[PDB]
């Protein structure tokens, strides 16, 4: 079945990989050679955690885990039940992600448009990479890297972040959290001036650009603009993954102490380290 | 005053029949109250 | 009171019906819900109670 | 502390997150049917509704009142793609490419397809043209940035196809939309300004070879363009990344 | 290159605008301000003119007294030293009165008083500010979305600094008004209800923030990858359905398998935004009040080995 | 105080008649609710007390 | 005046109803009030 | 109570029929999940115990 | 009214069917509870 | 003083009405809780103390 | 003239009917606190 | 002193009104807070002492 | 100047009636001070 | 000295009388609160040691 617009647009083309080989559609889904591979690589990974669940002897959801291997194997390889089904489900799930995001370069060729899509899912990608991949390798140990559980992986995140104090004190985490604090706000202010635009107070004629700015400007004194406003949140999101990975390619490589004496250096500067009164003096 | 439509004659029988199923609620809803006051109260 | 009929030229019925459904039903439950807290109103732990089931 | 519970280890809080879980189940409902006031019902390749509508059923009609007695429109409700789709399908079984019959890039199919919109031009807030060309408007200049008129305009096989003479731009919104094109003939085209890129001695066009300019559509008049026209000229334009690839 | 339109290569300057008027009262709009090239390089580099009613006062003048008081009480602690303020600008706090004092008005300004006075300021000013966005949307004859989209944070921030305090029993509950010392809260807050990332509310709401942030990528990047059919109107192609529209469809419909349309991903897009504050405010509420070791309840309740 | 019909000429009965409903049911379950935390006031736990239900 | 678009007929009588709909509940209230306060009075 | 098919002049059939459809589901699994909670009232550990199969 | 669009002898017959399953449902109910409440009362 | 009625006006008197409206409750609840916080004037816990229910 | 579009009279009338209300509501409040503070003086 | 009333020619009487009745309203809770505050002016507590209340 | 216009009448009324209302907060004020300072002076 | 009449036929009075205003009350406001922090000019502190209120 298709939309009741959608013939005009299923043309071959486009196609990075094959041409006509892996060129349809099964109902919605565009396969294409990477959607081939990405299936393969997502069916794998998700009959691989089932596998490990009943290697773990649980079948709550909430309570399979896949383990990565210790830290006495450095970054080498580890039997099956060990961290091998981890690294495994690691392997086919950046060969899933890498898939789709090439899928989605296909996509955007058969349609003609940008590939921004795809780029800011390589951003995502990317982030992903560092915690399972940059960030184990610089440490040296597959063990630093995240279990691919519901709740263990917040366990991780828990023991990490408290491996060097309270982790509110990174600066690049305190921009990531700021980029995403903002990006949250900027997607409910446009959603919400659309369909304020998009759907008048009762029964009264439909609004334009020209309304939402000036309702936005009698509001805080400025409007964006319908394109400022999606180049702020592409901005935004994408900012924040970048100083999300950028936060956790510091921490454990350039920092090992506690985050907040690096508030200090400020604190300490001569002109003004050794005043009396105050909260540090 | 007739926002929603409604013509003020056929109101009076949806309030009826409104009234009728409201009614009926709160008798057995007193079933209710009374049996379990029985089986123990709270005053 | 013989001119209460006039509350369905005040609002859509369709809206106060739905409105009155999904408050009943949040009432009755959180009702029966704070009498299952209480062990005193529990009549599930009332009649193990008297039955010595447990 | 409330942490009393009613049964087993339902306490308050396990009946916060089983609410949840029933709201968030009422709201992506509600999501998904909103969203599917565009391009249903589903149909078969052939046109005519297909076996399957999907488990969510289409929602109710809503009625938009356009600002300038441009009429009610409402959604969901009958759809046509009232133009000569043309195209053939490469397999008798569904999910397989329709190959186009002629030129793609000019019977606006695939990458380059255009949709029939209304054939006027788009309005404002104060009723007038959002859109009009740099000498229309009044007082509106090129405030900073390149300055893209009078430079060359080079194609993807890299030869001059025109000039850049006007920007049209936007009231409300004031934004430079479009760039006027004349090429040797002496008539001109607009180019969408998101598919040029402006150096500092030419205006680049990757999409389309110097010999497709003149095939872009024209406007029926010099001073306003229509949200068709404005459609057939972008389709036609972003057809080019795919149709006039082979000739660099 | 290719161009991505992230940043407008061309720039152009009109009339200023000063928009339009359904039921707006033109008395108290201002006039319009100056313009910002930098700015205008990512959007409307105009600024101005800015409203200013009876709502909009009021919250104005009880934000700058709210924001005045602590800066007061910054100063205060800085022993009025201009260089240990700007030194001790982070580490300073407006705190809460301390446990003992429960709920009760009687503590010292020294002691608390101060931060219960500029409490105050704060939420008359966010009360009014809200009014002030329902009203301006109402002046507009536009939807009220805005108005509650704000609600879901201002319930957030009730629940941060007054509904959880009074369930509690003492304002010692609540957050500071200072940099890190909000940080220190939180992180305190945490570690006293044993691993807040066991509450179920606070995943649900960390899962629609991953969402936000997941949803804008996806709505910016699809809105610029067609902006080239004229995507970036999206009301037009609400009401005139373009191929920017179709193409942004069916990107997703071939991808996913299903997709939105020009309108009804803003309902998407406000409706991810709003969750995270009111999952964010449900869990906020049930931590001390109902559960006071999140750890121990998943425990219980699957969600963490026995 | 016989004459304040004339209230219905400035506010809309649709405004004020959902907005007092909601507002008169709120008010209530607070003040049921605090109640219900003041232990003399608990009318479960009086009535557990009173007839030895422990 | 007028912003309701009511007459002065229609709004004297939609008071009169509302006025008796206040007037049962005041009442209601003023039972229960007494019934919990001779039960357990909280002065 | 005999003119309550005027019921099916408000809403619609369709969305009463599958609302009173997940409506009847869902309370009755929450209620054999609450008795199923209440050792005195499992069915399951009452067949356990009753012929020793534990 | 007429916001569904149904005619006064339509909806008899739906509701007509529509009882007849809900008293179908309901006789089953009771006959179970009747069942349960003999082999394990609950008051 | 005679003349305080011209003040009707000025000012819209729905704006007026609300805005009292909304400062008249906010008002009555927050002496009510200061009254609730402060243990002199808390007469839940008056009441329970002086008739020894606590 | 003005800014609400009002006359006098009918500012008069709505003047007299709020300071009525007005009146009523202070004196109610009047007799609470006599009560009150006669139940319990804070001086 | 015989010239201000001219004043009110180059300020909207509505503006000034809400401004003035604002600025009383939070000066006045600022100071009754600040009175509530200082333990030899708190009323409450005052008449807590002197009364001889908990 | 005139930037709202009013007629020196119209200012001059407004200007009468509202310092009427500000002696009249102002006397309030100056009693309830009084009282203040009678029952615990701070001077 | 007499010739300040000057500076109003370009500035603003609307915006430099409510500019004027509100750095009046901040100025005033912090001076009062500078006086209460410290002891020697605490007025309520003076007059509860005074009069032994502590
Ligand atoms: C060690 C610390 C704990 C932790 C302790 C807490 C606590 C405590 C809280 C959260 C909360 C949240 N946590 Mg947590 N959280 C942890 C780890 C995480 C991790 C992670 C990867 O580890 C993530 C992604 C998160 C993410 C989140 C968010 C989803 C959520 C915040 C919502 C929000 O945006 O409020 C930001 C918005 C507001 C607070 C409201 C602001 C709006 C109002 C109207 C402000 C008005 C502005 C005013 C008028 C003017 C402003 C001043 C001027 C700008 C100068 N947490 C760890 C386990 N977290 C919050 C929550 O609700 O979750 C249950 C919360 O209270
Ligand atoms: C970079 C900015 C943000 C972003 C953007 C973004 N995400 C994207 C895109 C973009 C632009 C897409 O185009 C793409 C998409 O299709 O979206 C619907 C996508 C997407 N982002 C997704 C999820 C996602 N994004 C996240 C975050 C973000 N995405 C950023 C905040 C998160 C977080 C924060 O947790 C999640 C969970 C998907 C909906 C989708 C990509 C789908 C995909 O990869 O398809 C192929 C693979 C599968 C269908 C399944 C693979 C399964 C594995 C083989 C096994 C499991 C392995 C895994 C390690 C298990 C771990 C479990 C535990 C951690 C619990
Ligand atoms: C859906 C949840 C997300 C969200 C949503 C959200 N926030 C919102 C809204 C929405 C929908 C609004 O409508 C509202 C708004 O107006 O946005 C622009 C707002 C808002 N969210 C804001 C902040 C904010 N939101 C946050 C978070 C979030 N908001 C969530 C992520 C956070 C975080 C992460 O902490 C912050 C800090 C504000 C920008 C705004 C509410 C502004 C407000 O209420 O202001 C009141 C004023 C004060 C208390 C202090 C004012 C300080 C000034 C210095 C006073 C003096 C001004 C001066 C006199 C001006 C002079 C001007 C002249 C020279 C012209
Ligand atoms: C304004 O503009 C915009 C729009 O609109 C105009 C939009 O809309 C959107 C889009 C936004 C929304 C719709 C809002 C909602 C979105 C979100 C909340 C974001 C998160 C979304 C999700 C979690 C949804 C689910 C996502 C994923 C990744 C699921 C994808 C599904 C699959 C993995 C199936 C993939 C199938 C492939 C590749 C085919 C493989 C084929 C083969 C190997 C051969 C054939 C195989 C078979 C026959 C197998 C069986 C069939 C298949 C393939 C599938 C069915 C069976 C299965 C077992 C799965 C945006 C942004 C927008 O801004
Ligand atoms: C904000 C609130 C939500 C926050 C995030 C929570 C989870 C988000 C879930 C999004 C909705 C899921 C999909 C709904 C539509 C759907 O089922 O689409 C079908 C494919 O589904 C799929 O492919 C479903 C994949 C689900 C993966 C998880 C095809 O549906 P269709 O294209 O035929 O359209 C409907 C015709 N009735
Ligand atoms: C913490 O505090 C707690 C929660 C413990 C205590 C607090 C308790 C509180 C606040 C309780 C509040 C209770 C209230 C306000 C209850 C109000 C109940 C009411 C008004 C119930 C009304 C029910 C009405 C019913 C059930 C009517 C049913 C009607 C039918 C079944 C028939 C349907 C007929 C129709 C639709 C008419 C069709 C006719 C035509 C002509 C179309
Ligand atoms: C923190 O503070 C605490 C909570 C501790 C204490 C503070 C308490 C406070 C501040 C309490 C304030 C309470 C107030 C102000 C309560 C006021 C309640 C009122 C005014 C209730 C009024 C109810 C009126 C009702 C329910 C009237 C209903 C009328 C009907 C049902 C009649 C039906 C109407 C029809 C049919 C419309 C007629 C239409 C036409 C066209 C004839
Ligand atoms: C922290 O500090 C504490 C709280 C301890 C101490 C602070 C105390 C403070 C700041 C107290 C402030 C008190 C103030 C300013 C109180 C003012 C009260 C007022 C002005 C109350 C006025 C009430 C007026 C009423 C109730 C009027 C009712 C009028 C009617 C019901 C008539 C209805 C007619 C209408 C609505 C229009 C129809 C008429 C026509 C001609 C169509
Ligand atoms: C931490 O540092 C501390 C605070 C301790 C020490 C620092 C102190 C500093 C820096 C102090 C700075 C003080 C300054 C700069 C004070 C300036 C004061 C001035 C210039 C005050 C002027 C006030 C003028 C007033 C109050 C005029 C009021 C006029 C009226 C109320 C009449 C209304 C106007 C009318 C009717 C105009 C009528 C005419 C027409 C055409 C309508
Ligand atoms: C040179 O500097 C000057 C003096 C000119 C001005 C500078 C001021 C400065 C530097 C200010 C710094 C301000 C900062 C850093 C503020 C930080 C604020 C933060 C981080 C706040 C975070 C959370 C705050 C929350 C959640 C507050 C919530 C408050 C409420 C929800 C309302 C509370 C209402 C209460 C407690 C009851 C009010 C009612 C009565 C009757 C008191
Ligand atoms: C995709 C290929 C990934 C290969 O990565 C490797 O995979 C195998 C399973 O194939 C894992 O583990 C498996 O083989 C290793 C090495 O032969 C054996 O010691 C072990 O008995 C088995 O569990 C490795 O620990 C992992 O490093
Ligand atoms: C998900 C959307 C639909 C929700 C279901 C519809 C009904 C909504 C209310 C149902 C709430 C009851 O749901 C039921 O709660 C009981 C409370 O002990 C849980 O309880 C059960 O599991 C827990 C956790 O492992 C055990 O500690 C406990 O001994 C056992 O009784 C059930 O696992 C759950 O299924
Ligand atoms: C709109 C919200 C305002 C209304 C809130 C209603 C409840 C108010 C809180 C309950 C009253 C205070 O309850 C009292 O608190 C003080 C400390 O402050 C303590 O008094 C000992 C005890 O904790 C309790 O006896
Ligand atoms: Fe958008």
């Amino acid at each position: 079945a298709l939309l009741s617009f959608e013939r005009k647009y299923r043309v071959p083309g486009g196609t990075l990989v094959g041409g006509n080989l892996f060129d349809f559609w099964v109902g919605p889904f565009y396969v294409g050679f990477f959607g081939v591979a990405t299936f393969f690589f997502a069916a794998l990974g998700i009959i691989l955690i089932a596998w490990s669940a009943v290697l773990q002897g649980t079948w709550n959801p909430q309570l399979i885990s896949v383990y990565p291997p210790a830290l006495e194997y450095g970054l080498g390889g580890a039997p099956l039940a060990k961290g091998g089904l981890w690294q495994i489900i690691t392997i086919c799930a950046t060969g899933a992600f890498v898939s789709w995001a090439l899928r989605e370069v296909e996509i955007c060729r058969k349609l003609g448009i940008g590939y921004h899509i795809p780029f800011a899912f390589a951003f995502a990608i990317l982030a992903y990479l560092t915690l399972v991949l940059f960030r184990p390798v610089m440490m040296g140990a597959w063990g630093y890297a995240f279990p691919y559980g519901i709740w263990t992986h917040l366990d991780w995140v828990s023991n990490t972040g408290y491996t060097y104090g309270n982790f509110h004190y990174n600066p690049a985490h305190m921009i990531a959290i700021t980029f995403f604090f903002t990006n949250a706000l900027a997607l409910a202010l446009h959603g919400a001036l659309v369909l304020s635009a998009a759907n008048p107070e009762k029964g009264k004629e439909m609004r334009t650009p020209d309304h939402e700015d000036t309702f936005f400007r009698d509001l805080v004194g400025y409007s964006i603009g319908t394109l400022g406003i999606h180049r702020l949140g592409l901005l935004l999101s994408l900012s924040a993954v970048f100083f999300s990975a950028l936060c956790m390619i510091i921490t454990g490589t350039i920092w090992f102490d506690q985050w907040v004496d690096w508030w200090q250096w400020w604190v300490k500067l001569p002109w003004w380290a050794n005043i009396p009164g105050g909260i540090n003096g | 005053l007739g926002y929603t439509g409604l013509t003020d004659e056929q109101a009076q029988e949806l309030h009826s029949v409104y009234m009728s199923g409201l009614w009926l609620f709160s008798a057995v809803a007193i079933v209710a109250h009374l049996a379990v006051y029985i089986w123990r109260p709270w005053f | 009171m013989s001119k209460f009929y006039k509350i369905w030229m005040i609002f859509d019925p369709r809206r106060v019906f739905v409105a009155q459904g999904v408050f009943l039903f949040l009432l009755a439950v959180m009702i029966h819900l704070i009498l299952l807290s209480t062990p005193s109103y529990n009549w599930l732990e009332i009649s193990a109670a008297k039955y010595n089931r447990v | 502390m409330v942490g009393v519970t009613a049964f087993g280890n339902f306490d308050l809080a396990s009946l916060a997150i089983y609410s949840f879980w029933i709201f968030l189940a009422g709201l992506i409902y509600y999501l998904q049917t909103e969203n599917m006031r565009e391009g249903y019902p589903l149909e078969n390749e052939d046109g005519t509704p297909a076996a399957n509508q999907g488990p969510f059923p289409l929602p109710k009609p809503k009625t938009f009142i356009l600002p300038h007695g441009r009429g009610t429109l409402t959604v969901p409700g009958p759809e046509s793609e009232d133009r000569p789709i043309a195209l053939a399908r490469t397999a008798v079984s569904e999910g397989f490419p329709h190959a186009p019959t002629g030129d793609p890039m000019k019977d606006g199919v695939g990458p380059a397809s255009w949709v029939a919109r209304r054939d006027l031009p788009e309005l404002d807030g104060h009723g007038h043209n959002k859109i009009k060309p740099m000498k229309a408007a009044a007082g509106f200049y090129v405030s900073a940035g390149k300055n893209p008129i009078g430079l060359p305009v080079r194609g993807c096989d890299l030869e001059i196809a025109g000039k850049v003479v006007d920007i049209w731009v936007d009231i409300p919104e004031q934004m430079a939309r479009f760039l006027e094109v004349e090429l040797k003939d002496g008539s001109t085209r607009l180019l969408p300004m998101q598919m040029v890129k402006v150096q500092s001695n030419r205006v680049h066009v990757n999409a389309l070879s110097s010999d497709l300019f003149a095939g872009i559509p024209t406007i029926k008049s010099p001073t306003e363009v229509t949200l068709l026209e404005e459609d057939k000229i972008c389709g036609y334009v972003a057809g080019g990344l795919m149709y006039a690839a082979p000739k660099r | 290159a290719e161009y991505q339109n992230i940043f407008t290569q061309v720039q152009v300057r009109g009339p200023a605008d000063l928009g339009m008027t359904e039921d707006v009262n033109l008395a108290n709009r201002s006039g319009v301000g100056p313009f910002s090239t930098l700015l205008g390089w990512f959007g409307n580099a105009q600024l101005g003119p800015i409203y200013l009613g009876s709502l909009g006062v009021l919250s104005l003048f009880s934000g700058l007294m709210w924001f005045f008081t602590i800066g007061i009480w910054f100063w205060y602690q800085a022993g009025w030293n201009p260089a240990v303020f700007l030194r001790d600008l982070f580490f300073f706090s407006l705190e809460p009165p301390a446990p003992e004092y429960g709920l009760s008005f009687a503590a010292p300004l020294k002691e608390g008083g101060l931060w219960l006075i500029a409490s105050f300021f704060m939420f008359v000013a966010v009360w009014s500010w809200w009014g002030r966005t329902y009203l301006r949307a109402q002046a507009l004859g536009m939807g009220k979305h805005t108005a509650w989209a704000f609600l879901s944070a201002i319930w957030l921030w009730m629940v941060l600094g007054f509904i959880r305090p009074i369930l509690m029993g003492s304002w010692s509950e609540a957050v500071p008004y200072g940099i890190f010392s909000h940080l220190d809260w939180t992180n305190n807050f945490s570690l006293v209800h044993g691993n807040l990332f066991y509450n179920p509310f606070h995943g649900l709401s960390i899962a629609f923030l991953y969402g936000s942030a997941l949803l804008f990528a996806m709505h910016g990047a699809t809105i610029l990858a067609v902006s080239r059919f004229g995507g970036e109107r999206e009301l037009e192609q609400i009401a005139d359905r373009g191929t920017a529209a179709e193409r942004a469809a069916l990107f997703w419909r071939w991808t996913m398998g299903f997709n939105a349309t020009m309108e009804g991903i803003h309902r998407w897009a406000i409706w991810m935004a709003v969750l995270v504050t009111l999952t964010g405010g449900i869990g906020i509420l049930l931590s001390g009040t109902v559960v006071d070791n999140w750890y121990v309840w998943g425990q219980n309740h699957g969600m963490a080995p026995l």
